[PDB]
RNA sequence: CUCGA
DNA sequence: GCATCCGTGAGTCGAGG
DNA sequence: GTTGTGGGAGCTGTCACGGATGC
C-alpha cells in the first residue's frame, strides 16, 4: 500500500513541481522522503527492532 | 479562544476544536510537593487529607519514628525523637546569592531521655543543623549558587520475574530477583554473587519435586549458609542460625519497603515468610504456565513475568526522597554514637544534649547537595530552561543504572510513558534517552509512580469526573483518544472509538466498552515540545531538536511574544517563576523601575523589586520590567513585570521575521543562513552578556599578595581608570587586556632578572620585588563594568584559609547578531548566519519591504519538518490580518473550527495548539482572505508565495518564492563565545604541553586520528613539528619564537618531553628502559649568552 | 556533570 | 575432559563550573 | 593511658571474545 501511495503521488506530481525538481536532479534527499512528506509515512519500527 | 483564567493574559485566539475540561497542573508541584512533605508543612497537611488517608507522616517525621527509639542494649535507657520543627530563614535569597551563602533553616526537635531504672525523663529541645531550604522556584541555593533536584527514576522494591532462553535447546528458563528498600538482594537460590546454590538446600510440583537435594533437618540448611556466604571462618552451629535470623526477619538489616511491600503483597496477597513461600510457588507455577495461581492464604494471581521499564515497576525519587535518605543515612551515623556514649557515661547525668552529635547529619547532607550528581547548576539560559530542568527525570546517579551499564532498551520509549515522560524532549548526545521530562498533566503520587488524569466514562457517557491513573491502573482499563467525537452530554458519536489496551496496542471497540478518555490531546507531551506550533506535521528527530533548541535561547534586550504560538507559552512564562505575579488582588499604588507597590483592598502593601540586569548562571541577562500603570487595578496572578524572555506573561523566545525561502547566492548554502542588516541597526536579535571576574589576594610563601593600582613600570594612562584601589571604575569601558583589578604577588630575590637586579642595585630600589599578577580581561572580551564587589578579611567578611581580600567585576556586553551566531525556529530547523546583507540588496517584496532572513529551499523537504512552512503561511496571515467572506453562508473550508478567526486585525495572536488547531485547509482559507497593505495590495497570494525584486541587480526574480512571518530564536551559541587563536601560551607543569580550553588560552589538540591524517599525506615534517617544537620541545619551542623574530630559519626539532615522562613512568613501574646509541650504551637526557 | 558538531 | 571465570576492547574534537 | 553492651558501604539493568585456571 505504501509502494502503490507513492507510485500515485510520483504520477501526479508534475516534473516542474519544486519537490520532485530538486530529488530528480540528484541536488538532494530521496523518493521516501517525498512520499512521507504527502502520501503516507508507511511501516513504524518496534522497540525491539 | 485561550487563557482566560489567567487575569489580564492576552488575547490569543486558539485554532482548538476540543474543550479543555482540565488545566494544566502546577508545572513545578513535582518539586514543590516533594519538599513539603518531606517537611510536613500545612499545605502538605490538606493536600494529604483532601486524597490521602487520614494518618499522614512527613520525610522527617517518618525518618524519626524510624529512628525511635535509640535504646541501649539492655535495654536500660531509650532516646526518642518527635515533632521536627523550623524557625525562620536565616538569610533571604538574594543575600545568601550574594555572599555565598546557603538558604536555610534551622532544624529542631524534641528529644525525650529515658532511664529505665530511675524513671528520670528529661525532654529537650536539641538543633539539628542548618537543614536547606527549596524556594519559590522550587531551587536550592548552596554557596551561592542556584541548584536543582532532578529527580531520579529507579526500580521500586518488590519481587520481578523474567523469561530467559538456554544456550543448550533454547529452552524456556524463568529466574527473578528481589530488589529490597534496604539491604542485599537474591536470586533463583543464588544469594549475594554466591552460585550454585539449589532452592531446595535451604528449606503437583513439576522440578520442586525434581530437588537433586541430599539432606534433611535444618541444621544441613543453616550450617550451608554459613559454609558458602560466610567464609573465613569454620563451620558453626550459632553463628550461622544468629546471622540466619539477622538477615531477612531482622528488620534493622533489612529494610522492608513501603511501596516494595505494597507491590509485593499486590502481586501475592493481600497480607517475611509468607512472602518467601508465594516466590517459590510463583516461580513454579511460571515454570509451569499456568494463568493464574492458588497460594496458602493468597489467591488471584497472573503467572506472568515482569517488564523492568514498565512505569507500574519504575518509580522517581523526587528531591523530598533523596533528602529523606541523605537525612536517613546522617541520622543512622549519629545513633551509632550515641549509643556508643550511652554505653561509656554515667546514667541519670546524660541530657539528649550531651550524646547527641549532629556533625554526621550535617556532613549527610552537606555531601548530598554538594557532590550528588542529581543536585545540578541549575540551567538557567532562559525561564524554559528551568522550567523543565525542575520537571527533568534522568535514571543516572547513585542507586539507579551506570551511564556505561545502561544498554538500548533502557533508552526507548515504553508505551506506559503516554501522559507520564515525554517521548520527544530528550538529549540527542550520549545521555538520549536517559533524561526525559515529565508531560504536561503528569503528577507523581505518594509511592513515586506517576500518574496520569483520566475523564471517566459510564455507559459510553465522557463525564466531568477526573481520576488519576498509574501505569498498572490504566494497563487495566481502555482509555479512549482525546479527539473522539462526542456530542453534548458526553456521547460518542461513532458507532465505536479508538483506544489503548494493556498491551500496549489500539484497537476499535464499541463505545460502551470504553472506560476512561484522554483529557486532552498533548496529554503525552512536555511544556516545551508542547510550545511547537504544527508538532504532528514534524518528524520526532527535528522536534526533538525543536525542543532541546526553545530550551538554548538567549534573553534579547526585548522581548517579543511569537506571532503564531502554542497555548503553552503564558502557563510555561507564570509557572516557570521569571516573571513578577500579583500575590494579592489590589490596585498598583507605586511603580518604578525599581519596584512595585500594590495597595490590596484591605489596607494591606506588598512591594515586588525587579530583578535589574541579573547575570544567569550562564551568562544571559535576566532583567525584570513592569508592566503596570499607576492607578491599574490587577487581579490575583495577574502578571505585574515582564521577565528575561517574557511578553505580557507570554513565552517569547525569539522574534517575528519576514522570512524568504529560496535558495540565495549560496550565501545560505548547506544550512547556512542569510540575515537583513535591519536586525543589527534596530537590534531585533541583540542581547545582553554579563560575566563575573574574580580575584583574591591571598597568603604565598614569599608573603602575602596586596591589590594595589601601584603595579611595577605600569603607564599611568594603561591605570587611567582604575580607582584608587586599583580596581577598575564603574561604567569603565574594558577592551581586552585591559586591567580590571591590580595585583602584585611577592616574588622572589632569586627571579630577580640580572637586569632587575642590577637596577635594584644601583638606583638603591626597595625589598618590595613583587611580580604583576593582576587580573586582566581575557581575549574576545570587551564591554563597560557594570559592577563592583569586594570582600576584605580586614572587614569582618569570612573567606578562606589565607585569603586576605578577594573583588569581582561583573562585565556587561551588547552582543549584535554576527556572522557565526546560530539561529533556528522551534521546528530544529537550526543554522549559522552565513552574511549579513545589506539592507539594500536584501529581497524585497512589491511595497520595497525587505525580507528579514533569507532561508534555503534545499533543507526543507529531506528533513521532514514542513511544521516550519505551515508557520510560516499562518504568521503572514496573523501579519496582515483576514476577513473570512460571511455574506451568503459561511464556506465550507472555515465551518468546522473558526468561531471568532473568521477575522483578525494586523499582527493577531494566535495559538496553534499540538495535535488540535489549525488544519491545513483552513490554513489556504485564510491564506486566500489576506487583508491588503497600506495601498491596498494583496502581496502574498494564496499559495503563500509573492513576487519580490533582486537588491542587487533591478530585475525581479522569475518566480514567486514563499514568504511568511516565522519564529526565529537566537540560539546561546555564538561566535564571540567561540573564536579562539593562540600562538603561544601556558603549558602543563606535568606534560609540558599547551593548556588545553579557551578560558586557559590554550592550544588545539592535534588528536590521533589527526595525525593518522597527516601520516597518509606524507607530511612527515609538519607532523614531527606539530608533534615537538608546537608542543613539547622545552627548548625548541623558544628557539622557534626566537627564529620567528628575527627572521631567521626555524632549527630542527629536539626530543619531546612527554617521552621522558613516559620513560620516568616506566622507571617508577620497575621497568629498566635505556636508550642506546648505534654502537654504544645508553644515551643520558637532562651562560654565555646571558653574559652577552 | 550538562551540553555542541 | 574441558566449562567458568576473568580480564580486555567498545569515535573524535569543542564549551562552561 | 586506654578494662561494663560491639560485622560497611559500594554494584547491584552492558556486550562479545578469547584463553588460562581449576574441579
Amino acid at each position: 500500500a505504501t509502494d502503490e501511495v507513492g507510485q500515485a503521488l510520483r504520477e501526479h506530481y508534475p516534473d516542474d513541481n519544486p519537490i520532485i525538481t530538486i530529488v530528480d536532479s540528484g541536488a538532494t534527499g530521496n523518493f521516501t522522503q517525498t512520499r512521507t512528506l504527502a502520501g503516507m509515512k508507511g511501516l513504524v519500527t518496534n522497540p525491539k527492532g | 479562544s485561550s487563557n482566560n483564567s489567567v487575569p489580564g493574559a492576552p488575547n490569543r485566539v486558539s485554532f482548538a476544536k476540543l474543550r479543555e475540561p482540565l488545566e494544566v497542573p502546577g508545572l513545578l508541584d513535582v518539586q514543590t510537593d516533594s519538599f513539603e512533605w518531606l517537611i510536613g508543612s500545612p499545605r502538605w497537611r490538606e493536600s494529604a487529607a483532601e486524597r490521602g488517608d487520614v494518618n499522614p507522616v512527613g520525610g522527617l517525621e517518618e525518618v524519626l519514628y524510624e529512628l525511635s527509639p535509640i535504646e541501649d542494649f539492655s535495654g536500660s535507657m531509650s532516646l526518642s525523637f518527635s515533632d521536627p520543627r523550623f524557625d525562620d530563614v536565616k538569610a533571604p535569597v538574594d543575600e545568601c546569592k550574594d555572599k555565598d551563602m546557603t538558604y536555610a533553616a534551622p532544624l529542631f526537635v524534641t528529644a525525650e531521655f529515658i532511664n529505665n531504672n530511675t524513671g528520670e525523663i528529661k525532654s529537650q529541645t536539641v538543633f539539628m543543623g542548618d537543614f536547606p531550604m527549596m524556594t519559590e522556584k522550587g531551587t536550592f541555593i548552596i554557596n551561592g549558587t542556584e541548584r536543582v533536584v532532578v529527580s531520579q527514576l529507579v526500580r521500586s522494591p518488590g519481587v520481578y520475574f523474567d523469561e530467559t532462553i538456554d544456550k543448550s535447546t533454547d529452552k524456556t528458563l524463568h529466574s527473578v530477583k528481589v530488589i529490597p528498600s534496604r539491604g542485599a538482594w537474591l536470586e533463583f537460590v543464588r544469594i549475594d554473587r554466591k552460585r550454585r546454590q539449589p532452592v531446595t538446600v535451604l528449606l503437583f510440583s513439576e522440578i520442586m519435586r525434581s530437588t537433586k537435594d541430599n539432606t534433611v533437618g535444618t541444621d544441613e540448611a543453616l550450617l550451608d549458609i554459613y559454609r558458602k556466604l560466610r567464609p573465613g571462618e569454620p563451620p558453626t552451629k550459632e553463628s550461622a542460625q544468629t546471622l540466619l535470623e539477622n538477615l531477612f526477619f531482622k528488620e534493622k538489616r533489612y529494610d522492608l519497603a513501603r511501596v516494595g511491600r505494597y507491590k509485593v503483597n499486590k502481586k501475592l496477597g493481600l497480607h517475611t515468610e509468607e512472602d518467601v513461600v508465594a516466590t517459590i510457588e510463583y516461580l513454579v507455577r511460571l515454570h509451569e504456565g499456568q494463568t493464574t495461581m492458588t497460594v496458602p492464604g493468597g489467591v488471584e494471581v497472573p503467572v506472568e513475568t515482569d517488564d523492568i521499564d514498565h512505569f507500574g515497576n519504575r518509580r522517581l525519587r523526587t528531591v523530598g526522597e533523596l533528602i529523606q535518605n541523605q537525612i536517613r543515612v546522617g541520622m543512622s551515623r549519629m545513633e551509632r554514637v550515641v549509643r556508643e556514649r550511652m554505653t561509656t557515661q554515667d546514667v541519670e547525668a546524660i541530657t539528649p544534649q550531651t550524646l547527641i552529635n549532629i556533625r554526621p547529619v550535617v556532613a549527610a547532607i552537606k555531601e548530598f547537595f554538594g557532590t550528588s550528581q542529581l543536585s545540578q547548576f541549575m540551567d538557567q539560559n532562559n525561564p524554559l530552561s528551568g522550567l523543565t530542568h525542575k520537571r527533568r527525570l534522568s535514571a543516572l546517579g547513585p542507586g539507579g543504572l551506570s551511564r556505561e551499564r545502561a544498554g538500548l532498551e533502557v533508552r526507548d520509549v515504553h508505551p506506559s510513558h503516554y501522559g507520564r515522560m515525554c517521548p520527544i524532549e530528550t538529549p540527542e548526545g550520549p545521555n538520549i534517552g536517559l533524561i526525559g521530562s515529565l508531560s504536561v498533566y503528569a503528577r507523581v503520587n505518594p509511592f513515586g509512580f506517576i500518574e496520569t488524569p483520566y475523564r471517566k466514562v459510564v455507559d459510553g457517557v465522557v463525564s466531568d469526573e477526573i481520576v488519576y491513573l498509574t501505569a498498572d491502573e490504566e494497563d487495566r482499563h481502555v482509555v479512549a483518544q482525546a479527539n473522539s467525537p462526542i456530542d453534548a452530554d458526553g456521547r460518542f458519536v461513532e458507532p465505536r472509538v479508538l483506544v489503548r489496551r494493556k498491551a500496549g496496542e489500539v484497537e476499535y471497540v464499541p463505545s460502551s466498552e470504553v472506560d476512561y478518555m484522554d483529557v486532552s490531546p498533548r496529554q503525552m507531551v512536555s511544556v516545551a515540545t508542547a510550545m511547537i506550533p504544527f508538532l504532528e506535521h514534524d518528524d520526532a528527530n527535528r522536534a526533538l531538536m525543536g525542543a532541546n533548541m526553545q530550551r538554548q535561547a538567549v534573553p534579547l534586550v526585548r522581548s517579543e511574544a511569537p506571532l503564531v504560538g502554542t497555548g503553552m507559552e503564558l502557563r510555561a512564562a507564570i509557572d516557570a517563576g521569571d516573571v513578577v505575579v500579583a500575590e494579592e488582588s489590589g490596585v498598583i499604588e507605586e511603580v518604578s523601575a525599581d519596584y512595585i507597590t500594590v495597595m490590596h483592598d484591605n489596607g494591606t502593601r506588598r512591594t515586588y523589586r525587579m530583578r535589574k540586569f541579573a547575570r544567569s548562571n550562564h551568562g544571559t541577562c535576566a532583567n525584570q520590567c513592569p508592566i503596570v500603570d499607576a492607578g491599574d487595578r490587577v487581579e490575583a496572578g495577574q502578571v505585574i513585570a515582564d521577565g528575561p524572555c517574557t511578553d505580557d506573561g507570554e513565552m517569547a523566545l525569539g522574534k517575528n521575521l519576514l522570512v524568504a525561502i529560496m535558495p540565495w547566492e549560496g550565501h545560505n548554502y548547506e544550512d547556512a543562513i542569510i540575515l537583513s542588516n535591519r536586525l543589527v541597526e534596530e537590534d531585533v536579535l541583540t542581547s545582553i552578556h554579563i560575566e563575573e571576574h574574580e580575584i583574591d589576594a591571598r597568603d604565598t610563601k614569599l608573603g602575602a599578595e596586596e591589590i594595589t593600582r601601584d603595579i611595577p613600570n605600569i603607564s599611568d594612562e594603561v591605570l587611567a581608570d582604575l580607582d584608587e584601589r586599583g580596581i577598575v571604575r564603574i561604567g569603565a569601558e574594558v577592551r581586552d587586556g585591559d586591567i580590571l583589578v591590580g595585583k602584585v604577588t611577592p616574588k622572589g630575590e632569586t627571579e630577580l632578572t640580572p637586569e632587575e637586579r642590577l637596577l635594584r642595585a644601583i638606583f638603591g630600589e626597595k625589598a618590595r620585588e613583587v611580580r604583576d599578577t593582576s587580573l586582566k580581561v581575557p581575549h574576545g572580551e570587551s564591554g563597560k563594568v557594570i559592577g563592583i564587589r569586594v570582600f576584605s578579611r580586614e572587614d569582618e567578611d569570612e573567606l578562606p584559609a589565607g585569603v586576605n581580600e578577594l573583588v569581582r567585576v561583573y562585565v556587561a556586553q551588547k552582543r549584535k547578531i554576527s556572522d557565526g551566531d546560530k539561529l533556528a525556529g522551534r521546528h530544529g530547523n537550526k543554522g549559522v548566519i552565513g552574511k549579513i546583507l545589506p539592507v539594500e540588496d536584501m529581497p524585497f517584496l512589491a511595497d520595497g519591504t525587505p525580507v528579514d532572513i533569507i532561508l534555503n529551499t534545499h533543507g526543507v523537504p529531506r528533513r521532514m519538518n514542513i511544521g516550519q512552512i505551515l508557520e510560516t503561511h499562518l504568521g503572514w496571515c496573523a501579519h496582515s490580518g483576514w476577513k473570512v467572506d460571511a455574506a451568503k453562508g459561511v464556506p465550507d473550508w472555515a465551518a468546522r473550527l473558526p468561531d471568532e478567526l473568521l477575522e483578525a486585525q494586523p499582527n493577531a495572536i494566535v495559538s496553534t495548539p499540538v495535535f488540535d488547531g489549525a488544519q491545513e485547509a483552513e490554513l489556504q482559507g485564510l491564506l486566500s482572505c489576506t487583508l491588503p497593505n497600506r495601498d491596498g495590495d494583496v502581496l502574498v497570494d494564496a499559495d503563500g508565495k509573492a513576487m519580490l525584486f533582486d537588491g542587487r541587480s533591478g530585475e525581479p526574480f522569475p518566480y514567486p518564492v514563499t514568504v511568511g512571518y516565522m519564529y526565529i530564536m537566537k540560539l546561546h551559541h555564538l561566535v564571540d563565545d567561540k573564536i579562539h587563536a593562540r600562538s603561544t601560551g601556558p603549558y602543563s607543569m606535568i606534560t609540558q604541553q599547551p593548556l588545553g580550553g579557551k578560558a586557559q588560552f590554550g592550544g588545539q589538540r592535534f588528536g590521533e586520528m589527526e595525525c593518522w591524517a597527516m601520516q597518509a599525506y606524507g607530511a612527515a615534517y609538519t607532523l614531527q613539528e606539530l608533534l615537538t617544537i608546537k608542543s613539547d620541545d622545552t627548548v625548541g619551542r623558544v628557539k622557534v619564537y626566537e627564529a620567528i623574530v628575527k627572521g631567521e630559519n626555524i632549527p630542527e626539532p629536539g626530543i619531546p618531553e612527554s617521552f621522558k615522562v613516559l620513560l620516568k613512568e616506566l622507571q617508577s613501574l620497575c621497568l629498566n628502559v635505556e636508550v642506546l646509541s648505534s654502537d654504544g650504551a645508553a644515551i643520558e637526557l637532562r651562560l654565555e649568552r646571558a653574559a652577552a
